[PDB]
């Protein structure tokens, strides 16, 4: 089998890449966004701490 | 003419690629900014060469070039809205003294408005809370909506006039982001002045057991309230509600706190009725010797819809009744014509209060 890590661009092309030393399979997850090169297709960041995100609107005041 | 001057320029501003830029909403900012564009595509940016760090804040337009992303200009939020650009209207026809009498439905609205902002620093002294909202309902033919006009004269700003009909759109749920596009103009553009027309199109309760289909119309209301007095008291400019049927609104809009100055309109008795023609006997003609008070007098009370029509019907009859000038004696064929002639029945004056 392997590891590998398939993923889906915002613009529904779906890329498979191999398993990058950036990541770890503990931290990586299906169902999130992380990002992704224009060219090689291969993640080099992964999740800045936040889901998805604040979508609409969100309410900053301390 | 123009066109020849703007080409000499015109080399640095089109051959070479500066303006092709993609626009769209920041929105988490790390300090990698991550946007996504109109065409739903997140992606990852930062500064450019001259942007400012305090000037990128979250839920901004960023336009980037289409090639390269990156951050070159800030831009104004919320600009996809068309419809409240052409609700400000510029230079009112009618002026402060248009507004005939010298009862209190004038001075008690320049106080609550036309004082706060031409005087701020006097109500400072007492340290109170001048009124966020008014209100003025009145019966139908009173020219209301005259007295809101004269008020964006004497207060050279920015003012809108906004349609009862207009805040319901096509589609459930818009509605919501109308009642915003109002309210975003007050923090951008300071000192204005906002005027609802016809409010008794959306308010009220209207609960639910009712047809069904009334459950968008009274979440407008809510959206309103909320970005009225919400949970943190955002406010800058005057509110102004106006309708003809204040028993139909919603008891909770019938409630202080978001509405402090009330002022109701009247019939005006002999005397103010005297001042109705007088505004006018400077303008038509006016024969020299006649008393404008018999003939408000034998006018029973009715709106001032009704009173200017006795001037402007005095003048018809100058070409059917061989006269010069509007005499005494078209005046009192008037009597029987402009009032008694057209009561007959679709006559509201006072016939509607209420439903």
């Amino acid at each position: 089998v392997g590891k590998a890590a398939v993923v889906k661009t915002s613009s529904r092309q779906t890329v498979f890449l191999p398993m990058v030393g950036l990541v770890d399979p503990d931290k990586l997850k299906p169902n999130d966004l992380v990002g992704v090169n224009k060219d090689s297709y291969l993640i080099l960041d992964t999740l800045p701490s936040e889901f998805d995100s604040r979508v609409k609107a969100m309410e900053v005041d301390e | 003419a123009p066109s020849h001057l703007w080409d000499i320029m015109g080399d640095r501003q089109r051959l070479g690629e500066e303006h092709p830029l993609q626009v769209a909403r920041c929105t988490k900012i790390i300090k990698k900014y991550v946007i996504n564009l109109k065409q739903i595509a997140k992606f990852v940016v930062g500064l450019g060469e001259r942007v400012s760090p305090t000037d990128i804040e979250e839920g901004m337009r960023v336009g980037v070039d289409r090639s390269k992303y990156n951050i070159e200009l800030p831009l104004p939020p919320r600009i996809d809205p068309s419809v409240t650009m052409m609700t400000v209207e510029e230079k009112p026809d009618v002026t402060y003294s248009d507004v005939g009498g010298c009862k209190d439905q004038i001075e008690k609205l320049r106080e609550v408005v036309e004082l706060p902002l031409l005087s701020p620093e006097r109500f400072a002294t007492l340290g109170i809370d001048p009124p966020k909202g008014i209100l003025l309902y009145g019966p139908p033919g009173t020219g209301k909506t005259l007295c809101a006009r004269a008020v964006a004269n004497r207060t050279d700003a920015t003012f809108i006039r906004v349609i009862g009909s207009e805040l319901v759109q096509k589609y459930v749920g818009e509605g919501a982001r109308m009642v915003r596009e109002l309210f975003e103009m007050a923090r951008t553009k300071k000192a204005c002045i906002i005027f609802f027309d016809e409010i008794d199109a959306v308010g009220g309760a209207r609960f639910d057991d009712g047809a069904g289909g009334d459950n968008e119309v009274q979440r407008t209301m809510l959206e309103l309230i909320t970005q009225l007095d919400g949970f943190d008291p955002r406010g800058n400019i005057k509110v102004m509600f106006a309708t003809n049927r204040p028993n139909t609104l919603d008891p909770a809009l019938l409630r202080p706190g978001r509405i402090d100055r009330k002022v109701e309109f009247s019939l005006p008795d002999l005397e103010g009725r005297a001042n109705i023609f007088r505004i006018h006997s400077k303008s038509m003609s006016v024969e020299r010797g006649i008393r404008w008070e018999l003939i408000s007098r034998l006018c029973p009370n009715s709106t001032g819809a009704e009173l200017r029509s006795v001037c402007t019907e005095a003048g018809m009859f100058a070409i059917r009744a061989r006269r010069k000038v509007a005499t005494e004696k078209d005046f009192l064929k008037a009597v029987d014509k402009v009032i008694s002639g057209y009561k007959k029945f679709s006559s509201t004056s006072r016939y509607m209060q209420y439903n």
